[PDB]
């Protein structure tokens, strides 16, 4: 058995991101999705950042 | 059980006083008359399915508000479908048993999912006991087809919907259906028969595909499930003296801790094995058997020996004392036969179906110990031995060792 | 020791009045 | 409607009663006795069923070969059984061949030898018997069950007894056994079928009549239990079925709570995965049982003694991973008992159950063994009538009152044997007695 | 909804010759602008499936049925990737368009129905 | 292949011109003197496990450095383990037999984990060919024990790490063994086996238990993979006019997409069916099977009434032409086989082990039509016929319609 | 099924403080892992405080 699989913590990395099996006919409107987790990660980047600055 | 007739089917009633009545249906419908191994089987397992008036779901909810019960089971000659209610709850039952006839829908999905899976846990159950598997194969071998085919349903001979289908419009007709009613007023049953099978089909008897022959052999079943041995003898001219050398031979203990005073009983002496000798009269042909369990194949085999030797000593003589023993605990058999429900239903069944008049247990002949030694004598020496092993089967006799 | 049928000894612990 | 039951007393105060049924041509004669294991202490455990092993092996007059004969040439057979309170010796036979077999009972409970020879004999007949019964896995599950119930009290010893005691029984241990408790103030002799009345009360009057009398006459049915909540697992992985039961205290026999107990049950019911109708019963457990395949089979109780009892459910299942979930949906239908029933459940319920009580009766056996139970137990026969309206008095509420008394948030005995590594502890089990939610 | 409301329902129209006669050439032109027919689908290939009951009809159709389904939606799922339509053979005729599962599903729910019936009965 | 003797064990090797040589100890450890049902098929298997010297690892990485293989096989005469490897590699081989009679530590762990579910695997591939399990299930009936004991390890009656250890300590002793060497040095062999094998226990000839008694009758596996039907004829005279009569009576084709000139061969015309004719000795009683196979029960039961007209038919008159066309096909049977390493080894280990000579294919004997008509009447007229019917049985052939 | 074993989310919070199968001779030192899990949680609820007044 692949590592991906067998060790507890990759194998939950890998069935969301890896292995989770998807339609095959999803269409530009399941991009939002992965745009909105890319959002969250800028703000939490960008903010953090400014509290570093602000008062 | 006043016989009579009603829109062309045959009604037997028996009233009495007591609370509850016993309905039972009985179909010329055995294994004897199939046309597929097993579908008899199945057939039996299809009652009280899916009917267009009234679904299983429905029939069921309603039985239990009756507190009726429902038994069904199948033989070599007979379906039998028995119901038990209050007295008073008739007409529902005879409406009943009309759905089943008329208006079973026979739907491929009840087939997989509800009756074949019941049918199979049917089988399972039965094989448990290892005398049970032995007294089936020596019918097989000693029948080949008719009386020889299986009573149960195997998964290795699968009934379709439409064998199935096909059976069932063979046997649910006025000619194949005899119904039997104990402790049911026979004037009632009568007029409530008559008007709920008025539109049966009326079909034709359902027979038998070839004629009965008789053929000797072995059968050789490799369980890891206990041990047994029959030794059958087929019967060509069935008489009613073989139930008394049957009940003589004997087998089984008639009070608890004890061997017993029967030949057969005496041959189990020091051994953890029982013994028991059955006759089945199926009208044309007959089987005597003397069933052998025990979880020692030495023991069954060493009890083998004796159970034949027992058989040929008959043959010679029994005392008139020893006749006098078969004559009492025949006509004991006889009327214990006749008060279970599920056997007196079959018992009637016979005197309405085919026309055999049911011999009353008051009127089981006497037999002499001429007439008893004579019918042994026909049986050690009877060219046709059939012998069914299981279990241990390299470890149990055979056809030509005893 | 062998028998499954002799409940081991649970008065130590047992109330009289326990139901 | 059926025939009246007769009863009649004689001296010593030996009670016959009879069913008489003119459409059968075959009776069965017993005597029942209002005595079992339950009368032993803990050395003499298992006289009693010791005892009934030596009634056939032979009295004063006839040997043991004799006895067999007599009865062979009867034509039909006898039978015993030795349970917790009660013991039975009948026979069934034609209906000409009464007078022989009231004979034949009466010959081997007042006249047996127990010669030293035979009890030798039976004490290894016996010895092998407790290894055999390790395979009839329900009644290893009820030994248990009452074992730890009614832990180191007279109800919770086996019938069979410890190893130790059968192999220092004795022949006078035995007598004194049978001298103190089968009395004619005990004894029941019963005829149902085709048997006179009147002529079962001639028979008795002549082969009966030489019985002791106990110094103290008490009631038939006289009886301090004290349940203990516990459980004995008894784990085989080895085995593919797990069994399991749970029981609470019950109801005794003349409990003015008898009736509900028994509705309680019927609106639980039995279910079993290779009966035909059991997928379409109304029962809710049933219903989640079959639709989600929890179990092979279940089967509700309600055994009941003089003075106390059992009520509980008996589980079968391959379902090894999903036990828990079997257990929890079962105490959750309890629960329903003490906090939701109403008329539909309990009207469905007594309808099952007032032809239940009469369907059970089918032949002569049976019949024999109702005019038995009810004779030692309450004293009277009691009529369908009476047993109809005694039903009929069970209301929603009365359901409500007894399960909220003796089910609701309280200590149950719990057995399992087999693969039950799922079952959950003790604990976990009991909570499941209770719903916070109300 | 369950589909045996959306049969009743149907039938009471059908049967009303009033309705039938506005209902039917509407449903008909429905059916046309839906577009189904363009991935080669049936009706009955649209139905939810992830419901007991569903599920239950699902295991009930007879095995050339069912392969045959799963070979439709496997061919409109890669119509539908590719952008494409059906054309020729693979566009579903208006006389292929047949209702296999509704029978199955009407007996699975017709049970179904029954048993919530059956659980509220209060005897009189 | 020079027969001598080296250190007590029999040596017969034949030197040749190629680079690769065959060892093969044959060793008297068939099933015919198996303890225990299963017990030679596990002890085949339990071959080239852990030795004291060397493990079952050890000896597999060597093995693929030599690029030599391994190959075993159990008979119901004999267990042969054979080697294949480049003549060069010889001592290593000679010594690895000797750690498998001399050393082998029968561990409990390689029974349940490796050696039983390879032998289970074994008998599974086998048993995939329906004619398998008739001709198997013909020696069953015909000979009940000894012969009749199964080859194969089957579930039912399982073998225990006591059984194998017993029987080892029988089988792997100077009395059962000898060696057989294809294409090696014969001088060099008897000096290698005389330093290798000198050690080992002398023991005792392996017999069988109880002698071989011939009985008739049927078996009737019920399968649901393919359907056969083996009828054989037990021989309590085993002579060499058999094999003419087998390869006479024929049934596979000599080219491709034909029927075939034989009249067993000419029985399947217009049937999807193959049959084969084949003879065994065993030294003390022979078998002479006939075996179809097919999809059909129909098209096998129509088959089974042809092959055993031709039978006696070939009992009423064999023509000239008929009669050499017996001889050639048996000369060459005999010579292919002696060819065909498997069998080879085989053939010299009964001419070792026994003291029957192996007749050489230039040496086997041409039969007049007189006489191999008259092997065909005495088969035609046995008082013993087996048949063994596997698949639909319930539609196949019995013994008494045939 | 038991709606705690049969929905995914409920799952999760079972098979970690509910069903969990744990050894059954745990001691005292075995319960520093939840003490830590609720000093984590003071800190948090306390910090998250201290945060809303701090400059
Ligand atoms: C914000 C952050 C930026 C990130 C970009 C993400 C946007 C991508 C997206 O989801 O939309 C693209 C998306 C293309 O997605 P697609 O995977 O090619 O098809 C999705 C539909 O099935 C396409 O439906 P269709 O196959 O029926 O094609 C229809 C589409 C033509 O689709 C195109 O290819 C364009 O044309 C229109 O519907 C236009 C409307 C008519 C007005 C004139 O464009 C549209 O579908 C537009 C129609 C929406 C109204
Ligand atoms: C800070 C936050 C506050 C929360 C309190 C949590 C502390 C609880 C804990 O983990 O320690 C209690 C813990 C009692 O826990 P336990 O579960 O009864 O047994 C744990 C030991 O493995 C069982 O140890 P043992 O059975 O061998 O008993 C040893 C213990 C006797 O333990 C007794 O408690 C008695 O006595 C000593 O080791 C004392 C040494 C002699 C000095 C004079 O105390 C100790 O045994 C301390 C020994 C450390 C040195
Ligand atoms: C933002 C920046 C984009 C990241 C670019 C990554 C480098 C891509 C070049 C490398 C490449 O093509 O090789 C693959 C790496 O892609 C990968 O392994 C990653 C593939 C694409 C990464 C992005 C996944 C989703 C992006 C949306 C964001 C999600 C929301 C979270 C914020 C190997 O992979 P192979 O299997 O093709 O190799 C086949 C043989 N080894
Ligand atoms: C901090 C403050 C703690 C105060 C809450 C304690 C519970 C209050 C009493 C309620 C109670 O005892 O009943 C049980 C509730 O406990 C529960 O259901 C929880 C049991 C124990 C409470 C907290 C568990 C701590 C374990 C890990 C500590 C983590 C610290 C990290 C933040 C249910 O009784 P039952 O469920 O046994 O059955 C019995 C039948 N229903
Ligand atoms: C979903 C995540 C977030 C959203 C939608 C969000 C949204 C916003 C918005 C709308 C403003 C007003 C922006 C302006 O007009 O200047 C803002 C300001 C701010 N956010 Fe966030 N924010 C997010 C996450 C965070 C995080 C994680 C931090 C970490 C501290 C943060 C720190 C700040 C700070 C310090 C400001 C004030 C400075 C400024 O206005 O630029 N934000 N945020
Ligand atoms: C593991 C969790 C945390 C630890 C171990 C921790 C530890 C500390 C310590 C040691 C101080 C100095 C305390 C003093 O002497 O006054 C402090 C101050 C502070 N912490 Fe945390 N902290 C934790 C989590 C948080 C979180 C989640 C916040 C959320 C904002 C927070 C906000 C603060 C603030 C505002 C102060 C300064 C005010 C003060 O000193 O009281 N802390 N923390
Ligand atoms: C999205 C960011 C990437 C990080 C991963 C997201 C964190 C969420 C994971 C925690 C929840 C647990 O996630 C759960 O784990 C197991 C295995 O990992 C999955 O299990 C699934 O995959 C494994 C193998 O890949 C199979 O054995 C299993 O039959 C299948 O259901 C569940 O479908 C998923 O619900
Ligand atoms: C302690 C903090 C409380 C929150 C709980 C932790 C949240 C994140 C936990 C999810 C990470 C995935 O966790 C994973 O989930 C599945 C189901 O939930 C578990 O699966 C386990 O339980 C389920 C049933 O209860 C079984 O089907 C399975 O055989 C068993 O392994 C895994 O053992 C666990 O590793």
């Amino acid at each position: 058995m692949a590592l991906r699989k067998k060790n507890s913590l990759l194998n939950m990395a890998n069935s969301y991101v890896l292995d989770s099996p998807q339609p095959s006919n999803l269409n530009y409107f399941w991009n939002f999705g992965s745009l909105l987790a890319l959002c969250l990660v800028i703000q939490l980047a960008t903010g953090i950042t400014l509290a570093m600055h602000y008062t | 059980f006043s016989t009579a007739e009603a829109a062309g089917v045959k009604v037997a009633a028996q009233d009495g006083q007591s609370p509850i009545s016993d309905l039972s249906v009985v179909l010329r419908g055995g294994s004897r008359y199939a046309t597929v191994p097993g579908v008899s089987h199945i057939l039996e397992k299809f009652a009280f399915q899916n009917t267009v008036p009234k679904s299983a779901l429905r029939f069921v909810r309603e039985l239990e508000l009756f507190g009726g019960k429902l038994y069904t089971h199948t033989t070599r000659e007979h379906i039998v479908l028995r119901t038990q209610f209050l007295k008073q709850d008739l007409p529902y039952f005879v409406d009943a048993f009309a759905n089943v006839l008329k208006e079973t829908k026979f739907q491929q999905f009840e087939l997989t999912e509800r009756v074949a899976p019941v049918a199979e846990l049917d089988l399972l159950k039965r094989e448990s006991d290892p005398a049970f598997t032995a007294l089936e194969a020596a019918h097989e071998v000693a029948f080949r087809t008719g009386l020889g085919n299986s009573v149960y349903a195997q998964g290795y001979s699968p009934v379709t919907l439409e064998d199935v289908k096909e059976f069932a419009r063979q046997v649910y007709a006025k000619q194949n259906v005899a119904v039997v009613g104990n402790n049911v007023v026979p004037a009632d049953l009568q007029q409530l028969v008559g008007t709920a099978f008025a539109d049966l089909q009326e079909g034709s008897k359902v027979t038998q595909a070839g004629t009965t022959t008789l053929h000797g052999g072995e059968a050789r079943v490799r369980t890891s499930t206990g041990n047994a041995l029959t030794i059958a003898l087929p019967i060509a001219e069935p008489k009613p003296v073989y139930h008394a050398l049957a009940s003589f031979l004997g087998g089984p203990a008639s009070m608890p801790w004890s061997v017993g005073a029967s030949p057969l009983a005496q041959a189990t002496v020091g051994t953890h094995t029982s013994v028991k000798a059955t006759y089945h009269n199926y009208g044309d042909a007959g089987l005597f058997a003397i069933t052998i369990k025990g979880d020692s194949p030495a023991e069954i085999s060493q009890v083998a020996h004796k159970a034949v030797q027992a058989l040929k000593d008959t043959g010679a003589e029994v005392t008139e004392e020893q006749a006098a023993r078969a004559y009492a605990k025949s006509k004991f058999a006889a009327a214990e036969a006749f008060e279970n429900p599920d056997s007196s239903a079959s018992v009637i069944g016979m005197e309405l179906l085919s026309g055999v008049s049911r011999i009353a247990p008051e009127n089981v002949q006497k037999f002499t110990p001429a007439e008893l030694s004579e019918a042994a004598a026909q049986l050690s020496a009877s060219a046709k031995p059939v012998v069914a092993a299981v279990g241990q089967v390299h470890a149990l006799p055979f056809a030509d060792e005893l | 020791g062998k028998s499954t049928y002799k409940i081991p000894d649970f008065t130590p612990y047992l109330k009289k009045d326990r139901n | 409607v059926s025939p009246k039951t007769r009863t009649s007393n004689l001296k010593n105060g030996l009670t016959i009663a009879s069913e008489s049924n003119p459409l059968v041509q075959t009776a069965t004669v017993g005597v029942w006795i209002d005595a079992g294991s339950r009368n032993e202490n803990a050395y003499n455990n298992g006289t009693a069923h010791f005892f009934e092993h030596l009634a056939f092996k032979g009295t004063d007059k006839r040997s043991q070969h004799q006895l067999e004969l007599d009865i062979e040439n009867m034509g039909g057979h006898l039978n015993a059984y030795t349970s917790r309170e009660s013991t039975v010796y009948y026979a069934k036979s034609f209906k000409d061949d009464v007078p022989k077999s009231v004979e034949i009972l009466a010959d081997i409970l007042q006249h047996s030898k127990l010669a030293e020879s035979a009890i030798d004999r039976e004490r290894e007949v016996i010895t092998r018997e407790l290894e055999e019964v390790n395979k009839q896995y329900e009644e290893v599950v009820f030994d248990h069950l009452h074992a730890t119930a009614f832990m180191n009290q007279p109800l919770g010893r086996t019938i069979l007894g410890p190893r130790e005691n059968i192999q220092t029984i004795t022949n006078t241990e035995l007598r004194k056994f049978i001298t103190e408790n089968y009395t004619a103030d005990r004894m029941v002799l019963v005829g149902a079928g085709a048997v006179d009345h009147d002529a079962l009360v001639e028979l008795a009057e002549k082969y009966f009549s030489h019985l002791p009398s106990s110094q103290s006459p008490v009631p038939l049915g006289t009886p301090i239990p004290n349940f203990v909540g516990s459980e004995v697992r008894l784990r085989d992985d080895t085995m593919p079925v797990a069994h399991i039961a749970i029981a609470v205290e019950g109801v005794s026999w003349t409990s003015e709570d008898y009736y509900t107990a028994l509705v309680a049950q019927a609106i639980i019911g039995n279910y079993d995965r290779a009966v035909g109708t059991s997928r379409h019963q109304g029962s809710r457990l049933s219903n989640i049982v079959s639709e989600n395949n929890l179990a092979n089979s279940f089967q509700s109780f309600s055994t009941s003694y003089s003075d106390t009892g059992l009520w509980g459910i008996y589980l079968t299942s391959e379902n090894t991973t999903q036990i828990d979930d079997l257990v929890h949906f079962t105490l959750k239908e309890w629960n329903r008992l003490s906090t939701s029933v109403s008329n539909l459940q309990v009207e469905r319920a007594k309808s099952q159950l007032k032809a239940g009580l009469l369907l059970s009766l089918d032949g002569t056996t049976y019949v024999a063994e109702d005019i038995g139970r009810q004779l030692t137990t309450l004293g009277r026969r009691v009529t369908p009538a009476e047993v109809e309206a005694k039903l009929e008095a069970v209301t929603e509420h009365d359901v409500r009152a007894w399960a909220q008394k003796t089910l609701y948030d309280k200590d149950i005995a719990l057995v399992g044997l087999g693969p039950i590594e799922g079952l959950y502890d003790y604990n976990r089990i009991r909570n499941d007695m209770s719903m916070m939610r109300w | 909804a369950s589909i045996t409301s959306v049969v009743k329902t149907s039938e009471l129209i059908l049967k009303s010759p009033l309705l039938s006669k506005i209902v039917v050439p509407l449903a008909k032109t429905y059916v046309k602008f839906s577009g189904y027919r363009q991935l080669g689908f049936k009706m009955n290939d649209l139905i939810i499936e992830e419901t007991p009951n569903m599920q239950l009809a699902l295991r009930r159709l007879p095995p050339t049925e069912s392969y045959d389904r799963v070979y439709r939606l496997i061919r409109a799922t890669q119509f539908s990737l590719s952008h494409k339509l059906a054309t020729g053979n693979d566009i579903t005729k208006p006389e292929e368009d047949d209702h296999y599962l509704i029978p199955y599903i009407l007996d699975v729910e017709a049970e179904a129905f029954e048993k919530d019936a059956l659980d509220n009965l209060e005897v009189v």
